[PDB]
């Protein structure tokens, strides 16, 4: 905010506005770019997202893996109303290019970091609403929603217990399914915290919420909405990715840089998109 | 009267609870709650059990009869460990009279809890008062006075006290008990959380919310006005209005959005942008005024759950919903005093808000005009507006 670069002008309207060349042509193809993707991220929701798919694919999504990734993650950061459908859009791209998805899930994974570390409450329940459904869907490997629930109900706070219950909520139908030892590690731990600690009627009440929860099977929780499940079951890329590595986000590539092989790795895409359609 | 159409705002955003088993309410208070006959929660319900049990302070607010008795019962009982024969909750009363009644709503939505209630008599009771509060009371109710009585006699003990419950405070305040109240307050263990039910919000409540509460949740009745203050109003100088769409294809591509409102000055516009939207793949509600409230009401339900992440309508509304972003006058209201109904500010506690209106030439002096008669400002849209939201 006070670090960023500030500015400033009147927005003027494209109509209005329109009223070497390598350089220049790469620079303007990514601008289009940029603002293709953040129209397909606003646009995206549960009966539309076959086509949002197929206009996304048009696009260069591989140079522009990074713009895609920071569009999607700032997306669901700011409507995790709308994680569900973030989620299966991400499983979809993963299916054709799982280093996409895994650009993603390296990011959101220390996004939840740093919200954890700066003690960012919102920032935690939105990533970990994300980490949530990208297990339902596939995309990453249970493990991170272990080793996040083991982080959070360590030291249980009135915060740490709220995050880590709401994201029992939206992940616990699949742990169950995948991992049942490990969700009864869990269970194990909140009753512990329930009755082996001295707790507040905030904290007794959340457990109090996800064991009712658990009894009545996840029933307001469901794996995958329907209308969805859109990735067939062998043709997923689950990621093994554990909470604590240092993953490199790789935010250099969402800035713009010239490509001498441009005209190369243009054609590349194009060939892959033929491909997959 | 119909109290069922009473509104209720919240001093923060609060999750609204539609149904009982949307609450979170264990299962046999659930039991104890439809077989006295609740069927569907009221509006203060929707809003204050999720809160009282969750563990808020909570102030709410309103005349008789909007559920706030059932409020307070149910979210007590919700509380109780069972298993611990120690009051755990006090509710204080104007009369001895409503305190019984309050006993007997509690044992009756607690009747497969196995709860314990008691409301201290006084009178000749008093003997009996003290050997049932001895044997231990899950909930106990009566006057201020009759309660510090109990407690300042030991027959009351505080210990596993949780909850306070401070029923029409008002009308406490005006038999003369604020004396007593605070007195029972102090004694009771520092972590206690504390409702207060009132129709009325005279000084002394408030102030007695200051020094009882921390972080308290206010639900009250919602104030009828509107306002300006708090939307961030802009316009973009669009000149033509074959430059609107292309103007509003380019926002979306340069702003992160999660619901928005679209408002048009006619049915034709709205069917209109609807295909054109649609046809460039959103996910759009549309309204208007051909059609009949129902319609509009349900249309509304679908907007706000989701389905659609936008919703373009004529004047036919304030708007209430938590989930839009931005309002976008696509048209300026040839009319002025539907500007306010458009993008205002409804009760003290209306979400502060966004709103981009697109202006021709042909409407320069429209919007001037609106500028004028609300004495408001709107600025030219600068282009790092997404970072201001």
């Amino acid at each position: 905010d006070p670090l960023l670069t500030r500015t400033g002008g009147a927005y003027i309207p494209p109509a209005k506005l329109r009223m070497k060349n390598s350089l220049a042509y790469q620079r303007m193809s990514w601008e289009a770019l940029k603002k293709s993707i953040n129209g397909l991220i606003n646009k995206v929701n549960i009966s539309n997202i076959s086509i949002i798919i197929q206009e996304l694919l048009q696009e260069n999504i591989v140079r522009g893996r990074g713009l895609l990734s920071r569009s999607v993650l700032q997306a669901q950061s700011a409507s995790p109303i709308f994680t569900h459908v973030y989620a299966a859009l991400v499983a979809i791209i993963n299916s054709k290019f799982p280093q996409i998805g895994e650009l993603i899930l390296k990011r959101l994974i220390l996004n939840f970091r740093k919200g954890y570390r700066r003690n960012d409450k919102q920032l935690c329940l939105t990533a970990s609403k994300f980490v949530a459904h990208l297990i339902n869907q596939n995309v990453a490997h249970e493990v991170l929603c272990l080793e996040m629930l083991t982080l959070l109900l360590e030291r249980p706070t009135d915060d740490s217990v709220e995050v880590a219950i709401g994201f029992l909520k939206e992940c616990g139908l699949k742990l169950t399914q995948v991992s049942p030892r490990g969700i009864n590690a869990i269970f194990e731990r909140l009753r512990n915290i329930l009755h082996e600690s001295e707790i507040d009627k905030r904290v007794q009440y959340m457990i109090e919420v996800m064991f009712a929860v658990r009894k009545d099977g996840f029933k307001d929780h469901p794996i995958i909405l329907e209308g969805l499940d859109l990735v067939e079951e062998d043709d997923q890329f689950t990621h093994m990715l554990p909470l604590e590595d240092d993953y490199n986000p790789e935010d250099v590539l969402n800035v713009f840089k010239m490509d001498p092989n441009f005209m190369e790795n243009e054609e590349k895409y194009k060939a892959i998109k033929k491909e997959i359609l | 009267e119909d109290m069922t159409k009473v509104e209720f705002e919240t001093s923060e955003e609060v999750d609204v609870t539609p149904t009982f088993d949307t609450m979170g309410l264990r299962e046999d208070l659930l039991r104890g709650i439809y077989a006295y006959g609740f069927e569907k929660p009221s509006a203060i319900q929707q809003r204050a059990i999720k809160q009282i049990i969750k563990g808020r302070d909570v102030i709410a607010q309103s005349q008789s009869g909007t559920g706030k008795t059932a409020t307070f019962s149910i979210s007590v009982l919700q509380c109780l460990d069972i298993q611990v024969r120690e009051t755990q909750a006090l509710i204080l009363a104007p009369t001895r009279e409503l305190a019984v009644q309050i006993q007997k709503g509690l044992l009756a939505l607690g009747d497969y809890m196995n709860v314990q209630c008691h409301a201290c008599i006084g009178g000749t009771n008093v003997g009996e008062d003290i050997r049932k509060l001895d044997y231990g009371q899950h909930v106990v109710a009566g006057t201020p006075g009759r309660v510090f009585d109990m407690i300042r006699r030991r027959s009351l003990r505080t210990r596993a006290i949780k909850m306070l419950v401070l029923d029409e405070a008002d009308e406490m305040l005006n038999k003369g008990f604020k004396e007593q109240i605070y007195d029972v307050y102090r004694y009771l263990p520092p972590a206690t959380q504390v409702v207060l039910i009132s129709a009325t919000l005279p000084h002394e409540i408030l102030e007695m919310t200051n020094k009882f509460m921390t972080d308290p949740i206010r639900i009250l009745v919602k104030r009828d006005e509107l306002t300006l203050e708090g939307i961030k109003q802009f316009f973009v100088a669009v000149e033509r209005e074959e430059w609107k769409f292309d103007t509003l294809c380019d926002l979306y591509d340069t702003l992160t959005i999660t619901q928005a409102v679209i408002f048009c000055n006619t049915k034709r516009k709205v069917d209109w942008l609807t295909e054109k939207m649609r046809e460039a793949n959103f996910t759009v509600s549309s309204m208007h005024g051909d059609m009949p409230q129902k319609e509009r009401e349900s249309i509304m339900k679908e907007f706000r759950s989701g389905a659609s992440r936008v919703l373009i309508s004529t004047d036919v509304w304030g708007l209430d919903v938590p989930q839009v972003s931005l309002i976008i006058n696509y048209d300026l209201p040839n009319n002025r005093e539907l500007y306010i109904h458009r993008i205002g500010r409804s009760g003290r506690y209306g979400r502060k808000g966004v709103a981009i209106n697109f202006v021709k030439n042909d409407d320069i002096r429209i919007l001037r005009d609106i500028e004028q008669y609300y004495s408001t400002q709107i600025d030219e849209m600068p282009m790092n507006v997404a970072d201001l939201i």
